[PDB]
RNA sequence: AGAACCUUACCUGGUCUUGACAUCCACGGAAGUUUUCAGAGAUGAGAAUGUGCCUUCGGGAACCGUGAGACAGGUGCUGCAUGGCUGUCGUCAGCUCGUGUUGUGAAAUGUUGGGUUAAGUCCCGCAACGAGCGCAACCCUUAUCCUUUGUUGCCAGCGGUCCGGCCGGGAACUCAAAGGAGACUGCCAGUGAUAAACUGGAGGAAGGUGGGGAUGACGUCAAGUCAUCAUGGCCCUUACGACCAGGGCUACACACGUGCUACAAUGGCGCAUACAAAGAGAAGCGACCUCGCGAGAGCAAGCGGACCUCAUAAAGUGCGUCGUAGUCCGGAUUGGAGUCUGCAACUCGACUCCAUGAAGUCGGAAUCGCUAGUAAUCGUGGAUCAGAAUGCCACGGUGAAUACGU
């Protein structure tokens, strides 16, 4: 039992911290408004796509803090982060969101820049003759 | 001739360094050049003893030497005068006054460096060396361990080319990241120029001999562990 | 390389370090805008023939073990080739192979 | 163009030779190696023989050169013309 | 939040040595005093070096080295003169330097 | 060649509509790794398509993607002193990827003052089978209908199967001469 | 890995020879410090402080000059004379150690056949047997996830409250560095020669030795370093030594390897706007401060580092603006002043901005990397670092086509 239930929104090594509870459908993103953060952007439709799918736009209340990523990318991280937090309206919720893929952590991990190579795999370029 | 040198990749897990001190970044060169000076001059005075390792350690206001030998008494010399002259030139070399303790003596008759020293002497003295390396390998596997590699170089027999030869027997892993495995390359001179022996020896695939602590903080150490969670 | 050229490089570097710490705000005081119709005096700058060697512009250090120029590393007091030789032999505290 | 910032230069090499040469008004070409060094009012009417790395070249000091260095008049490098390569240095 | 009263810091190259010395301090501080905390791990530093691998040439192949430096904070809320005495008698570590100086 | 069977990456439906056909499209719309712009360039494009006909946003997109579609590719596999050509059937996944690739190559030269307008306009033409990638479909089909004459190293391969307790017919499997 | 001078292997100019520097010996001077002037500076002439150290009280040593020797010194030559060490093939999928047999023996065999793998992995099996190397693994690192600390970290709620972890205070929460949890083609299904193994199934972050890395056999290749560093042969030792300065490798005839950034409009510009990671900083950077067109400047709280700063992180986002005209892209060159790091900005270092103002519109021969956090693309810090990154190292942002076929 808790004041807000919580999802960690881990997507491509960026983290959306996301606190869910029952209310009237309200958003706070980065101690500010949606207008400020995602101003005139498709990014508002990213975070809404899973919330429209379980049909609870006007029912879920939220508080959102996020570090790392690109702005279009942060919205993408939140889109898993809200569904990580949702687990207890019903028991099956976290199963069916994982099955829709919005619990699922981005299983591709970084590759180091390698020594003697100009990138991660990119071996040098030489015409030398 | 491929592969990284065998002790340099093992230092982050279960193998010690040949030196361990701390100098707070800015002074790390001043400590390294002085640590290299103790290695170079100290072992040079004890040339006449027999030695497997040198382990250098720096607490506050002290340099403490650990030294590894074929037997406990070789480095002590008569009534402690020989080892006091050793602590004499360390205090002189280092920026602090000097300490020395002798380590545990362990597997000294098959040990990497006490074997390599032993092989280099044969060549030094222009002895025939017809079996000498093959018997090095044999005696080492007769005294302990699980595998050995010996590679011998220095113009074998008096050839006017480079001419190496080698022998490995039992299990000697090459890409291993776990356990200490003991390697030494000796350098020494003879009539036709410089010679050298490479001794890789492998005692076991697991050694526990340096690790991070066993436990999470709460079950380790102090009974009353709990934080206030405010209360400045 | 040669030992005369190494002997020279080593003599520049202890006076570089010696003089330049004490000159840290002196550059601003004797030379730049804080010396507005102030200092700029021939009578303190006829003293600079010993300090030609003691200059920050000669605080390139090079090797502490060998005195050899170019490719230096101040944190070991060694250079590329000579760090590796020592790292092989375990001489340097904390030094390991990287994997990640 | 690049300049000398804010600070004061008299050059150590020139200073002891120039004091004793202005007392003469002018004397014999001053064996000078300091081709890093600027020209100053104190030096107007002197003759500075400026080592270029192989030998000295005499530089006549006068008001139209005081914006300028002893190393700008005394050469180093060579420009290869390409009828046939160049033997000589150019002032 | 807290304001740092005094800074107790352990700085080391060896990852294992700092972990043994902090745990010892945490005990010493409880064995001679009443107001201790579990040692904050504090973030570890890493410096990056790349060097040649052959003595001469072989530019492609290179070699890459890490040196780790581990920092612990402990955060005793109040050190007893006895905590500082005990710490200083039972010191023996080499891979770490402990600073009881502040900054 | 090749020790074992290897898979492929999979595109996963886009965040504004829930379509794999949209998410594969924006991916081939990506220029210098800058996807958040190629996103705006797709969503504005899809809205311009809704002003041309409002019953669906994809109206011209879907039908361009049938009409400029390749069915065939040309490969070459030597017969002695000559190379020749042998036509091959493409899988739907590459059939599409070729079409989408020609559609954006065609959008980048229309010269109009924003790519959202260019891409809506090159789909509007390529939908009627009037645009730029009709030619690319026709040329690749003219070689594929013509070059049905030649086949892959027939004379020795046919024997290389007949002797290894294979059939009197060419076996489509690794490290055999086919 | 940061070649003005020092950086010097090169080259030119001054100058001495037990020699820059150590040990050992003889004579004079303490070494050290401070200071004018000739000479580039070495060096020389004079001034002033001191007369330490040990003591047959003679005299010596430390150090400096002078001299005798022993001797230092040398990127000085030789890579088919070497050692130390490392590159290639190549992640080939093979290679070797102990032993027996078969041949007269070189040598074979194993190390080869079929099926399969990342694999000497595994089913079957022959005079190859027994076993190791590569590979598999522990391994670091990432990733969820369990797990603890709870600050210089964090803040669902609560107090002071502009509702900012600033602080009273709080553990739901990432979050740091670390014990580690999980995954084994093991399971169950299909396939597959019985079989290894592949692919599906399912719970989970994840199925394919979970991502990534470490990782690379014996060793030919006559690979390459005497120049980190060791060293015989082998040369100078009034020097292939050494004090002191200026010049160069970054020239200029040109060709050529590499990368950056641009050639647009998916973009460039202005104004406005958002979130990083990781690490470095005491000769240094640095809030606020006042000054300047700007660059910068002078002053200065502060900074062992999740304490302060580097830092405005950019790409991305908003709005308006631009039309193939080298422009509304791109803005290079150079005169001139203002500025910087430095006793020196001229050939070999950094920037502003005034005046004027070009090449480049996707590039011929040539030419390379990639199976996925990869390729592609953007910015940041660090190693070096007086000045100077297009580079290197690594970090975090954004992130693709397809793998039918040999």
């Amino acid at each position: 039992a808790e004041n807000q239930y919580y999802g960690t929104g881990r997507r491509k090594s960026s983290a959306a911290r996301v606190f869910i509870k029952p209310g009237n459908g309200k958003i706070v993103i980065n101690q500010r408004s949606l207008e400020q953060y995602f101003g005139r952007e498709t990014a508002r439709m990213v975070v809404r796509q899973p919330l429209e799918l379980v049909d609870m736009v006007e029912k879920l209340d939220l508080y959102i803090t996020v570090k790392g990523g690109g702005i279009s990318g942060q919205a993408g991280a939140i889109r898993h982060g809200i569904t990580r937090a949702l687990m207890e309206y019903d028991e099956s919720l976290r199963s069916e969101l994982r099955k829709a893929g919005f619990v699922t952590r981005d299983a591709r991990q970084v590759e180091r820049k390698k020594v003697g190579l100009r990138k991660a795999r990119r071996r040098p370029q030489f015409s030398k003759r | 001739g491929q592969k990284v040198h065998p002790n340099g990749i093992r230092l982050g897990i279960v193998k010690p360094w040949n030196s361990t001190w701390f100098a707070n970044t800015k002074e790390f060169a001043d400590n390294l050049d002085s640590d290299f000076k103790v290695r170079q001059y100290l072992t040079k005075e004890l040339a006449k003893a027999s030695v497997s390792r040198i382990v250098i350690e720096r607490p506050a206001k002290s340099i403490r030497v650990t030294i590894h030998t074929a037997r406990p008494g070789i480095v002590i010399g008569k009534k402690g005068e020989d080892v006091e002259k050793l602590r004499k030139v360390v205090a002189d070399i280092a920026g602090v006054p000097a300490q020395i303790n002798i380590a545990e003596v362990r597997k000294p008759e098959l040990d990497a460096k006490l074997v390599a020293d032993s092989i280099t002497s044969q060549l030094e003295r222009r002895v025939m060396f017809r079996r000498a390396m093959k018997r090095a390998v044999q005696n080492a596997m007769r005294l302990g361990a699980k595998g050995i590699k010996v590679e011998v170089s220095g113009r074998l027999g008096g050839a006017e080319i480079a001419r190496t030869e080698w022998y490995r027997e039992g299990r000697v892993p090459l890409h291993t990241l776990r356990a200490d495995i003991d390697y030494n390359t000796s350098e020494a001179h003879t009539t036709y120029g410089v010679i050298g022996v490479k001794v890789w020896i492998f005692k076991g695939e697991i050694l526990g001999g340096m690790a991070a602590v066993e436990q999470p903080e709460k079950p380790a150490a102090q009974p009353k562990k709990q934080q206030r969670k405010g209360r400045k | 390389a040669k030992q005369s050229m190494k002997a020279r490089e080593v003599k520049r570097v202890a006076l570089a370090d010696k003089y330049f710490a004490k000159r840290a705000e002196l550059k601003a005081i004797i030379s730049d805008v804080n010396a507005s119709d102030e200092d700029r005096w021939n009578a303190v700058l006829k003293l600079q023939t010993l300090p030609r060697d003691s200059s920050p512009s000669r605080q390139r250090n090079r090797c502490r073990q060998t005195g050899r120029p170019h490719g230096f590393l101040r944190k070991f007091g060694l250079s590329r080739i000579k760090v590796r030789e020592a790292a092989m032999r375990g001489e340097i505290p904390g030094l390991k192979k990287a994997s990640w | 163009p690049r300049s000398l910032k804010k600070g004061p230069f008299i050059d150590l090499h020139l200073l002891k030779k120039v004091e004793k040469a202005v007392e003469s008004g002018d004397k014999k070409p001053l064996r000078t190696w300091s081709r890093r060094s600027t020209i100053f009012p104190n030096m107007i009417g002197l003759t500075i023989a400026v080592h270029n790395g192989r030998q000295h070249v005499p530089v006549f000091v006068t008001d139209e050169m005081v914006g300028h260095k002893l190393g700008e008049f005394a050469p180093t490098r060579t420009y290869r013309g390409h009828a046939a390569d160049k033997k000589a240095k150019k002032k | 939040m807290q304001n740092q009263r005094i800074r107790i810091r352990l700085k080391a190259f060896d990852h294992r040595l700092i972990d043994q010395a902090t745990a010892e301090i945490v005990e010493t501080a409880k064995r001679t005093g009443a107001q201790v905390r579990g040692p904050i791990p504090l973030p570890t530093r890493k410096e990056r070096f790349t060097v040649l691998i052959s003595p001469h040439v072989n530019k492609d192949a290179r070699d890459q080295y890490e040196i780790r430096t581990h920092l612990r904070l402990v955060d005793i809320v109040e050190p007893t003169e006895k905590t500082v005495d005990a710490l200083m008698r039972l010191d023996l570590a080499a891979g770490v330097d402990v600073q009881i100086s502040l900054g | 060649p090749r020790r074992r069977v290897i898979g492929q990456r999979k595109i996963l439906p886009d965040p504004k509509f829930g379509s794999e056909l949209l998410a594969k499209f924006v991916n081939i719309l990506m220029v210098d790794g800058k996807k958040s712009t190629a996103e705006s360039i797709v969503y504005s494009a899809l809205e311009t398509l809704a002003q041309r006909s409002g019953k669906s946003e994809l109206e011209a997109f879907e039908v361009a993607l049938e009409n400029v579609r390749p069915t065939v590719e040309v490969k070459s596999r030597r017969v002695g002193g000559s190379t020749y050509q042998v036509p091959v059937e493409v899988r739907p996944v590459r059939r599409n990827a070729l079409a989408m690739r020609w559609i954006v190559e065609a959008a980048r030269k229309r010269g109009d003052k924003s790519m959202a307008l260019r891409l809506a306009n090159e789909l509007s033409d390529a939908a009627e089978n009037k645009g730029t990638a009709v030619k690319k479909r026709e040329d690749v089909h003219r070689m594929a209908e013509a070059n049905k004459a030649f086949a892959h190293y027939r004379w020795l391969s046919l024997r290389s199967f007949s002797h290894q307790a294979g059939a009197s017919s060419k076996q489509p499997a690794l490290g055999y001469l086919n």
